[PDB]
RNA sequence: UAAGGUGAUAUGAACCGUUAUAACCGGCGAUUUCCGAAUGGGGAAACCCAGUGUGUUUCGACACACUAUCAUUAACUGAAUCCAUAGGUUAAUGAGGCGAACCGGGGGAACUGAAACAUCUAAGUACCCCGAGGAAAAGAAAUCAACCGAGAUUCCCCCAGUAGCGGCGAGCGAACGGGGAGCAGCCCAGAGCCUGAAUCAGUGUGUGUGUUAGUGGAAGCGUCUGGAAAGGCGCGCGAUACAGGGUGACAGCCCCGUACACAAAAAUGCACAUGCUGUGAGCUCGAUGAGUAGGGCGGGACACGUGGUAUCCUGUCUGAAUAUGGGGGGACCAUCCUCCAAGGCUAAAUACUCCUGACUGACCGAUAGUGAACCAGUACCGUGAGGGAAAGGCGAAAAGAAC
RNA sequence: CGAAGGUGUGCUGUGAGGCAUGCUGGAGGUAUCAGAAGUGCGAAUGCUGACAUAAGUAACGAUAAAGCGGGUGAAAAGCCCGCUCGCCGGAAGACCAAGGGUUCCUGUCCAACGUUAAUCGGGGCAGGGUGAGUCGACCCCUAAGGCGAGGCCGAAAGGCG
């Protein structure tokens, strides 16, 4: 079993811009940074436990990354997964 | 003026694609060879 | 197995300044050292809006080939070189010329 | 830091990981992203104490 | 292939000269058939495909013998 | 680089 | 080993360590995602979808392991017919793919030359395919020689552009014999006496040596020129170390090195001694390889193109003697001489370098040298196989120009 | 207290050349006598790079068409706003599939790119943006066709099934 560990490592980090701030003020949904496979359900477990919050839905999508000219050199960002979930009428981060 | 290239992913990597190559040895021999020369792209890949 | 090290008084040996003493503070990778006072570089430091502004002109330290330096004997007044021993199962740095430890 | 735990039985090892991995890993994460960390030295340091626990575990179980 | 079972008889290149010698690639082929030879010690037929040569070899030996040369080669028939 | 996921997203007419 | 470090472009931020678990180097271990022989099935490579068996927070759902094909062996099942066989399932062992050349074998050109061209040449070359090794192949006479004699095979220099072959054209081209490198001989087709009896292969121990980290390593100062001296001038010292590289212009004596003397907890190749396992010494008698040798027909290989053509191999049809026997000695016969085919094993001298270390060069010095001195087989071109560039230099030090 | 190279000058030999030196250059060069050559270029519709000529010439890519006021700006015929004019309207509108692969939106900049200017842009830099039990893929089924355990055939590779 490596269960508790696996919902240690899906999350990696919260997602801040102007999307992220409306989506939380006005449908109490948080906008958060997950793994590459990082199915819904464990994103879900992850959130329960290590946010102590009670979650009603999640909706993952990934995003491409950029390709970018530094330099003499061409470069490409890696993909990363970003996932919205859903808080039910209580809050707490 | 229809050109000669009209572009369509699944021709493409069903006909030259890594696993097109594997399955007969002169598509293996070609793989050998551009290994040998170290090119980057083995073959058209997706 | 380093001849010059973090701590030593040394002198210079060719350069601008030959004969000048000072006291080395690091060693880089490339058998470079830094002294004060020896090899005063006037950097033109550019001003930058961050937490630092610095501005005008910075007199600093310009590293030296470590072979331009030796140890100073402090005791016979000139430069010397530098030798390792083992004594005791350690090996400890020593002149030459009536060689003594360090 | 290495041959502290060393003589440890298995449940304490096991402990110490989840702990490593819960506190000190996630946490310094997320404050690493939001920002609120300063000092980044720490989140390579407990990295590296929890591979030298999972290298124990395993010249403790099985073989 | 064109192999002979007992003898190892394989097809084999050659020339053929005309009278101005002039020299075309050619091939020879054993004179190969499809025989059902009678076992008596396990009582049945095995069909071999066999050359006349190796169909006169199987005749002055015995076909058991022929047939232990044959397991002892690797081959199955 | 290379980008390998050419699905289709069809909406609907 | 260590007073420095956290790889580079590439500074910074935050830190570790300084007498020992900072960092770095070497041995032995652990982890080792996905694709790829890919091997659970499939597939547009890095993706999709499973079955069975082992253990677990809300049934939820999770973690691990196994599950390809083929060949051999063993077990259990098992038809058309009793038996049986084929077939099926299970378990174990081995193989699969990749890699620059060298080696053996199976196939096999044309251009070209002949001043045309068909025999011939090119050439058993290029190329395709198969198999194995560190080398491979060959190898202990049914061989030569000449009636004097040598005794496995392989490689180099002669013999020798010789004898021969050849639209006797173009061309091809030996052998005998001699001088060298290196040398090693055996086993089965079978019984008895004597039975570890030598030599071998696999696993332990011990000595020596080598590889994988390393340690010490001699001896110079003063004036002149100068941005700076290692240069000039004057006087010294080391050398079993003036081989090289660096250092502000050219250093034996500033630094790294160099000759020299040492170093190994652990893993390893080589040469020996000592144990175990397995086949196996020595003597007597006998045996001594049959669809084979040879022959007819059609081809190929031997320098030798069917010619007077020996010898070898083979597709096809035939077919002995067996040691009082048979083969060869260049048509063939007789006499002599020599050897014993139709079953096998065998290191040395020989061929090559994808790769590792050191060293060398009347080799190149950026249109040269590898296509590539600069993250080049890259950019770019082509559906694809494939083709394929240009581009080095501030300064001793960024001191890279505050204002 | 100045090598090679570069650039002038003055002497010198029947010649290819040699010698001395001014300025730039910045650290290498090499007598004599012998030795070996990737040993000498004006041509090969030679190869590579650079730079001329035509020449400030042709052209600036559908004859659907523009005018004015204000704004921003160093600069406005081309950008923004406003009022007119004109063009498409089975399209020059709105959707996809295929194919592209961030060209999408915001901030900022005008070197190069835009056949002109440019404050503008599908340009540069930074940030943001793609949310599915019902759409589609995936998945179940199959057509043409592909592969193909055994099997048949074939010098090998391999062909067919």
């Amino acid at each position: 079993m490596i269960r508790e560990e696996r919902l240690l490592k899906v999350l990696r980090a919260p997602h801040v811009s102007e999307k992220a701030s409306t989506a939380m003020e006005k449908s109490n949904t948080i906008v958060l940074k997950v793994a590459k496979d990082a199915t819904k359900a464990e994103i879900k477990a992850a959130v329960q436990k290590l946010f102590e919050v009670e979650v009603e839905v999640v909706n993952t999508l990934v995003v491409k990354g950029k390709v970018k000219r530094h330099g003499q050199r061409i470069g490409r960002r890696s993909d990363w997964k970003k996932a919205y979930v859903t808080l039910k009428e209580g809050q707490n981060l | 003026m229809k050109r000669t290239f009209q572009p369509s992913v699944l021709k493409r990597n069903r006909s030259h694609g890594f696993r097109a190559r594997m399955a007969t040895k002169n598509g293996r021999q070609v793989l050998a060879r551009r290994r040998a020369k170290g090119r980057a792209r083995l073959t058209v890949s997706k | 197995a380093a001849k010059i090290r973090r701590d030593d008084e040394v002198i210079v040996l060719t350069g601008k300044d030959k004969g000048k003493r000072g006291k080395v503070k690091n060693v880089l990778s490339s058998g470079k050292v830094i002294v004060e006072g020896i090899n005063l570089v006037k950097k033109h430091q550019k001003p930058v809006p961050a937490l630092n502004q610095p501005g005008g002109i910075v007199e600093k330290e310009a590293a030296i080939q470590v072979s331009n330096v030796a140890i100073f004997n402090a005791a016979t007044g000139k430069a010397d070189r530098v030798g390792f021993r083992f004594e005791d199962g350690k090996k400890v740095r020593f002149f030459k010329s009536n060689s003594e430890t360090i | 830091m290495k041959a502290k735990e060393l003589r440890e039985k298995s449940v304490e090892e096991l402990n110490t990981e989840l702990l490593n991995l819960l506190r000190e890993q996630f946490n310094l994460r997320m404050q690493a992203a939001s920002g609120q960390l300063q000092q980044s030295h720490l989140l390579k340091q407990v990295r590296r104490d929890v591979a030298r626990v999972k290298t124990l575990l395993n010249e403790k179980a099985g073989a | 292939s064109r192999v002979c079972q007992v003898t190892g008889k394989r097809p084999v290149t050659g020339n053929n000269r005309s009278h101005a010698l002039n020299a075309t690639k050619r091939r020879f082929l054993p004179n190969l058939h499809s025989h059902r030879f009678w076992v008596e010690s396990e009582k049945r037929f095995v069909t071999l495909r066999v050359s006349a040569k190796g169909m006169r070899v199987i005749d002055k030996k015995g076909i058991d013998t022929v047939l232990a040369e044959l397991r002892a080669r690797g081959e199955k028939y | 680089r290379p980008v390998y996921i050419p699905r289709p997203r069809p909406p609907h007419p």
